[PDB]
């Protein structure tokens, strides 16, 4: 259930 | 968090959350000590028992945050690892013994409303503060029974327990590296740590200062919130010195 | 230098809910 996190912190 | 209340918005602002990138979750709570470095438990990173060894590349460190799900835009700071930092002595294989480890972010985090350094003690704040009966503060994003999940960041005041107490509440072998703290079942309270809370906060308020300290580390229990069992802290104050070393060092 | 003071509640003198839970054990 997390919210994705900008792409640029993966 | 066991039988806790909704944290209010900035009140733990050295609160971290370790988040695993793939697949995406709750790793374990931390705690910021400076503008680089965050302070969590061993465990959290490495318990070969369990085929744990997490290297930097693998998680993510989450700052400023309150939602446990949410993405906190304008909030929070996701921050990626330099390197990780075990106590070289820590056991695993028995006792958890200095269940203690240092993240150095790859950039330093920018403070805000939501976003501030946790204390750490010296010597004489542990003395005055470290007694039993006196109460601290432990916050988590981890479950709420042992046996759900939390929409926000959790806390739980709970009083420090006498180490004999403590010692007699387990069959592990204590070391003075540890301390115990929750309520007795004659007490009433409740309140405990649980799975999700690892690695996070257990601080205090010094009534000197009016300053908050980071006195230990969530370490360790059996079960969470059971009648007769408390839940075991690093005893960070003990493990400083290998703290100063490491930050000075590196 | 400022650690330990929150930027919402010490550094404005606004207390929290519980934090006077812990002072009364502080005893
Ligand atoms: C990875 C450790 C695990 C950790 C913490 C725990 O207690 N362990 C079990 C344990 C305990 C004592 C030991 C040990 C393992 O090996 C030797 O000494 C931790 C944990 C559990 C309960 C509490 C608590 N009730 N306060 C606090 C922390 N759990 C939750 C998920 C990870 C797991
Ligand atoms: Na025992
Ligand atoms: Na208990």
């Amino acid at each position: 259930d997390f919210e994705e996190i900008p792409e640029e912190y993966l | 968090i066991v039988e806790g209340s909704d944290a209010e918005i900035g009140m733990s602002p050295w609160q971290v959350m370790l988040f695993r990138k793939s697949p995406q979750e709750l790793l374990c709570g931390a705690s910021l000590i400076s503008d680089r470095w965050v302070l969590t438990a061993a465990h959290c990173l490495l318990y070969p028992p369990w085929d744990k060894n997490f290297t930097e590349n693998d998680l993510l460190v989450r700052i400023g945050k309150h939602s446990r799900t949410r993405y906190e835009r304008n909030i929070e700071k996701i921050s990626m690892l330099e390197k990780i930092y075990i106590h070289p002595r820590y056991n695993w294989r028995e006792n958890l013994d200095r269940d203690i480890a240092l993240m150095k972010l790859k950039k330093p985090v920018a403070f805000s409303d939501y976003i501030h350094p946790v204390c750490l003690p010296d010597r004489e704040t542990a003395a005055s503060l470290l007694q039993a009966g006196y109460k601290g503060r432990v916050t988590g994003w981890g479950n709420l029974k042992e046996t759900g999940q939390p929409s926000v960041l959790q806390v739980v005041n709970l009083p420090i327990v006498e180490r004999p107490v403590c010692k007699d509440s387990t069959r592990i072998r204590i070391t003075d590296n540890m301390f115990c703290a929750g309520y007795k079942p004659d007490e009433g309270k409740r309140g405990d740590a649980c799975e999700g809370d690892s690695g996070g906060p257990f601080v205090m308020k010094s009534p000197f200062n009016n300053r908050w300290y980071q006195m230990g580390i969530v370490s360790w229990g059996e079960g969470c919130d059971r009648d007769g069992k408390y839940g075991f802290y690093t005893h960070v104050f003990r493990l400083k010195k290998w703290i100063q070393k490491v930050i000075d060092q590196f | 230098a400022d650690c330990g003071l929150r930027p919402l509640f010490e550094k404005k003198s606004l207390e929290d809910k519980t934090e006077r839970e812990l002072l009364e054990s502080y005893i």
